[PDB]
Order: C-alpha cells, then sequence, then structure tokens
C-alpha cells in the first residue's frame, strides 16, 4: 500500500515557475535579535 | 445545510492557491503571477543572473514550438513598428 | 521664403500633445486663416483633426474639427501657409 | 436656546452668500474660459506643489512623526524634480532618459531599503552604540547636497536639446555601466549587512566582492550612477564638477569613517587598507 | 558551468595559466608554506 | 508702440469673445435652457437628395 502513496507523491514534474520560485530562495529572517 | 456549499467553494479556493491539479487556463494565470512576482522582487531578481539557474532547466517538442511561435509575433510586431503608416507624407500631401 | 523654422511643427506637437489644446469652429478657422494670420496648418494621419499653428495669441494653437472638401485645401493654399501632415507609427492603428 | 437659533441662522446666511458666490463662478463663461487658458500649464503645478507636500512632511519627519508613506514622498519628490524636472524645464519637454533615470533612482534608493525589511523584523531601529553612526557638520551636508543639484542641473543645461542624442548601438553603454552601478552596490550593501548585528555594527572586517576592488564600493556606487545619469546626457564638465564635490564630501566622510574602523578593529582594517588602497576609483584614487 | 565548455588547448594556453594566478592573487588564496606547517602541528 | 499694444489687444479680445462664446455655448447646452432652439433641434422625418 506504500507504493502506491509514495509513487503518486509527484505523478508530474514541478512547473518552470516552481522551480525558478525555488532555485532563489534566501536567508529569511536569521538576523534578529529575536530569532 | 447551506454552510455546506460555502465550505466547498471556499475549500476550492484553498485548493486553488496550490497546485494539485486543475484547469489549464487557472494554470497558466499563477504561472505569469508567478514570473510576475519573481521579476518584481529585486532580491528575486538578482539570482536570476546567474547562469548556473538558467543552465538546471536547459539540461531538463511542445515547449520549442510555443516560444518559437512568440518569436515571429515579436518579429511582426518589431518589424510593423519601425515603419510610419503613411510612408510617402509628400505624395498624400 | 528661408525660414528658420523648415520642419519643427509635427513633431513638437507629437511631443507636447499633453498640452490642452481648446476648441475652436470650421468657419472661423477659415475666417482667420485667409487673413495671412496664421503661420502653418497641420494635418492628422485621418484626416479628422487639424491642429493650427498662428503667428500670435493665447494659446497659439487649438484644434479645429473639420469637413472634406476641395476649397478647405484651396484656401490653405490661397493664404500661403505652411503645410504639413503628422505621420504616425504603424502599431497605432492595430493597438486601437 | 435662541443663541443657537441666531448662529444657526448666521450660518444659513453665510452659507447661502457662499452657495451665491459658488454658483455664479460655476455657470460663469469667462471664469470657464480663463481656467481653460490657465490648463494650459498643468504640468508644471503639480511638481511645484509636490515641493510644498515634500517640505512639509520633511519639516514633520525632521520633527519626527512621519509615516513611511511621508517618507517615500520625499524620496519621490526628490527623485521628480531632480531626474524628471531638470529636463522637463530646460527642454520643455520629456523623452527618453528622464524617466527611465528617474525610475532608477527609485530602484537605486532600494536596497538599503529592502534588504533590512528582508533581514530584519521591520525597519524599526535597534538600539546601537552612538559612536557607531558616522556624523557630519550639517553645512558639510548641504554643501554636497547642493553640490550634486547644481551638477545635475549643469548636466541638464550644457546638455544638448533632447531628442537629437543618436540611439542604435551608442545607448548600449548606460545599459552596461547601470547594471554593473547596480550590481556593485548591491554586492556592497549585501557583504556589508551580512555581518553587522545591528543596523550599523560590524564584527568583523568585510573584503570580499567590490570590496577587493575598492575601499568605498556604496560610494563609488552612487558616484557611478550619477555618473550614468550626466553620460546618458553627455556633458563631461557637470560630470566633472559632480565628481569634483562628490570627491570632496565622499572622501572626508570616507577618512573619518576609516579613522574610526583603523581605531576599533586595529590590525585588520590596516591590513585590509594595505591589501586595497584604492578608495573611490579603481587604480585612480 | 563554464569549464563543460572551455577547450583542452585553451586550458593549457599560457592566458589561462596566468589568469588562475591573477584569480588567486586577487581573491587571496595564496597557500603558504608556514600556513602548513602551523596545521601539521596543529593536528595530532 | 501704442498701435501695437492696442491692435495685439483688438485681436487678443477677438479670440477672448470667441473661446467665451464656446464656453457658454457648451455650459448652456447642458442645462436645457436652449432647448428647441436651433442649438439642440428635434428630430423629425426623413428627407431625399432631390
Ligand atoms: C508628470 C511629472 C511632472 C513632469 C514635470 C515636468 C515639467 O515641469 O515641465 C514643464 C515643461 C514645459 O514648460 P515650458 O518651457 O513649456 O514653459 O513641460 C513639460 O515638458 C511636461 C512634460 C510632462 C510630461 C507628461
Amino acid at each position: 500500500r506504500e507504493f502506491l502513496v509514495q509513487f503518486s507523491t509527484l505523478r508530474a514534474e514541478k512547473r518552470i515557475d516552481q522551480i525558478l520560485l525555488s532555485l532563489t530562495h534566501s536567508d529569511h529572517l536569521s538576523k534578529n535579535d529575536s530569532g | 445545510q447551506f454552510k455546506s456549499w460555502i465550505f466547498e467553494l471556499r475549500e476550492i479556493v484553498r485548493e486553488i492557491k496550490n497546485a494539485h491539479y486543475f484547469l489549464d487556463s487557472w494554470t497558466q494565470f499563477n504561472s505569469v503571477g508567478s514570473f510576475i512576482h519573481i521579476f518584481f522582487h529585486q532580491e528575486r531578481f538578482r539570482k536570476l543572473l546567474d547562469p548556473r539557474i538558467f543552465s538546471i532547466l536547459l539540461l531538463r517538442r511542445y515547449f520549442t514550438i510555443k516560444g518559437v511561435v512568440l518569436f515571429v509575433v515579436a518579429a511582426l510586431l518589431y518589424r510593423i513598428n519601425n515603419r510610419n503608416m503613411v510612408e510617402s507624407k509628400n505624395l498624400y500631401l | 521664403r528661408t525660414s528658420e523654422t523648415e520642419g519643427t511643427r509635427a513633431l513638437w506637437i507629437s511631443k507636447r500633445w499633453w498640452r490642452y489644446r481648446p476648441k475652436l469652429p470650421y468657419t472661423y478657422f477659415l475666417q482667420k486663416l485667409d487673413s495671412s494670420e496664421v503661420a502653418a496648418v497641420v494635418f492628422t494621419e485621418d484626416l479628422k483633426r487639424l491642429y493650427v499653428t498662428m503667428k500670435e495669441g493665447f494659446p497659439l494653437e487649438y484644434i479645429v474639427d473639420i469637413p472634406l472638401d476641395p476649397y478647405l485645401f484651396e484656401t490653405i493654399c490661397n493664404a500661403g501657409v505652411e503645410v504639413d501632415l503628422l505621420q504616425k507609427r504603424q502599431i497605432h492603428y492595430f493597438m486601437k | 436656546k435662541p443663541m443657537d437659533v441666531v448662529k444657526l441662522t448666521l450660518l444659513l446666511s453665510i452659507l447661502t452668500v457662499a452657495a451665491k458666490k459658488t454658483l455664479t463662478l460655476v455657470l460663469d463663461p469667462f471664469f470657464w474660459m480663463y481656467f481653460s487658458w490657465t490648463w494650459l500649464f498643468w504640468p508644471w503645478f503639480i511638481a511645484v506643489g509636490l515641493a510644498g507636500y515634500g517640505i512639509y512632511c520633511f519639516r514633520k519627519h525632521w520633527l519626527g512623526e512621519a509615516n513611511a508613506f511621508e517618507q517615500l514622498g520625499i524620496v519621490t519628490s526628490v527623485f521628480t524634480w531632480l531626474t524628471l524636472v531638470p529636463p522637463a524645464y530646460f527642454n520643455g519637454y520629456l523623452e527618453g532618459w528622464p524617466y527611465v533615470f528617474f525610475l532608477a533612482y527609485h530602484y537605486f534608493f532600494f536596497f538599503n531599503v529592502s534588504v533590512r525589511k528582508r533581514l530584519y523584523g521591520d525597519f524599526y531601529a535597534r538600539t546601537h552604540d552612538p559612536k557607531w553612526d558616522v556624523n557630519t557638520p550639517l553645512w558639510s551636508r548641504i554643501l554636497f547636497g547642493v553640490g550634486i543639484m547644481v551638477g545635475h542641473w549643469l548636466a541638464a543645461f550644457e546638455g544638448p536639446e533632447l531628442h537629437r542624442l543618436p540611439g542604435g548601438w551608442a545607448n548600449v553603454g548606460i545599459w552596461i555601466l547601470i547594471v554593473i552601478t547596480m550590481l556593485m552596490h548591491y554586492d556592497s550593501t549585501l557583504y556589508l549587512a551580512r555581518y553587522s548585528e545591528k543596523v550599523v555594527v560590524p564584527t568583523a572586517v568585510v573584503q570580499f566582492g567590490p570590496y577587493r576592488w575598492v575601499r568605498h564600493p556604496i560610494y563609488a556606487s552612487t558616484m557611478l550612477l550619477f555618473a550614468a545619469y550626466c553620460t546618458a546626457l553627455r556633458a563631461p564638465l557637470s560630470l566633472l564638477f559632480l565628481l569634483a564635490v562628490c570627491l570632496v564630501y565622499y572622501n572626508k566622510k570616507a577618512k573619518m569613517e576609516e579613522e574610526l574602523m583603523v581605531e576599533s578593529f586595529g590590525q585588520s582594517y590596516s591590513d585590509y587598507a594595505d591589501k586595497v588602497r584604492h578608495k573611490f576609483i579603481p587604480f585612480v584614487y | 558551468t563554464f569549464s563543460h565548455i572551455v577547450p583542452p588547448w585553451l586550458r593549457k594556453t599560457k592566458v589561462a595559466k596566468t589568469m588562475g594566478k591573477m584569480l588567486v592573487n586577487h581573491l587571496g588564496l595564496n597557500l603558504t608554506k608556514d600556513d602548513l606547517e602551523n596545521v601539521v602541528d596543529l593536528m595530532e | 508702440n501704442m498701435e501695437e499694444l492696442e491692435r495685439k489687444a483688438n485681436v487678443q479680445l477677438e479670440r477672448q469673445l470667441v473661446m467665451a462664446s464656446d464656453w457658454s455655448r457648451t455650459l448652456l447646452t447642458m442645462r436645457g435652457k436652449l432647448k428647441g432652439t436651433e442649438w439642440d433641434p428635434e428630430t423629425s422625418h426623413r428627407i431625399n437628395f432631390s
């Protein structure tokens, strides 16, 4: 039963916009005195 | 029982702020919106200027034809852009 | 007639289109064109507007809407005024 | 009370006479005709009223209760009367460079704001060491500002008339120079801000990116966009005067900041300065 | 990205040999003797 | 010079009257006070070329 749900975790490949959004990610708020 | 209809409506709204799967027009809408979002942000603009960012996607039939259609359309629009509608002002004057 | 203003009429209108040129009638445009009071006459590329440019006044330039008749062009000739047509590009009739 | 009736009747009479004046002004032919006569001069009215709004917001910000909208409004008024007005009055018309460089200034002011929203909670000023921020006598600051405007207006005036400058392959230089100055300024700001804990409190010495070509790349990038605007209009003398005044003020401020980090960091900034001597221009200054 | 395309003889060209050394000098990655001696006596 | 000034004023007042006349015309057009006159006519039967 696990093979079907792990085979369908990505039935279609990631879109160009998604890959381009992920490829240019940033640090996101490490240098704060609170966190 | 009318609350269930609103529940389904806004649950579908929640699903369409995702990319599970739906009609092609909304997917094109989200793609051009994501392109606008990437382009407007400057800290997302600079990381585009790294050749590896292009290269990973380049090394990964429909796409080439879609990109070459916009080539001839752009060529048409640029060629029409340099000419005055009246070439001979004097001969029509 | 070797005026320094050889061709600086249509282009300058194409730049300062943002100006507000008030309206004037056809018959007064004729009556002041004949008078040798106007410095230039400008034709729009659809021949449905005409931006006058006289020598003195406040403002200099206006807008006169035009009927297509030959006697218009006859008095434009016999007045002895500067005749030119603004040429738009080929996208503006595809943008519309 | 009768006094309420009397004051209400007085207000009604004043409103009646004011509305009579308003109605006889609205239906007035000569008033509308002269209104259209003064409709001829519309673009210069917003350009001058923005100066009044900007000085009002600037006095409020000097007092200290200005929202961020008023600060960006001051920024916008400065950018309009330094990159939209100089060829709107000294040519009468805008086409080509002024819109591009007006938006380029807005684009160039927005890295110290963008970075300090990203790598922070907000723009709120963190408590810090009072001697860290570089401060200069106010007469020197206004002298620098006046010199910068004199250079920019002089580039506008000494530059030729607007639509006669060429195109084609000769307008690629400003493109690449603007790209270079944006890239180098962004690298300088990022390398300066990725180490400091607070707003300006550096921990180590930055010797990466443009810092290994020049000792002050932020100031030289501002210098280079100055030169970019001046070169887009093809005026060398105003570029030279801009260079002179910015060299004087930036060199003064660089000398105080350099002696501050020499005192504060000891041998580290000394060897960094020995590695790269050129302060503003690569192997020129 | 760029070493996948550059020719071998262009790499063995003296220009590419002197380009790398100026890259190291500008970036500051000169590896000296005393560095490696301090490293070897730093280990255990 | 006085004649120049006065005839400048003469042609300028001519333009004053023509633009003011146009403005008063378009101001009176909408209010319906000029309804029925030749500046706001009413439709009728068609007509031929002859």
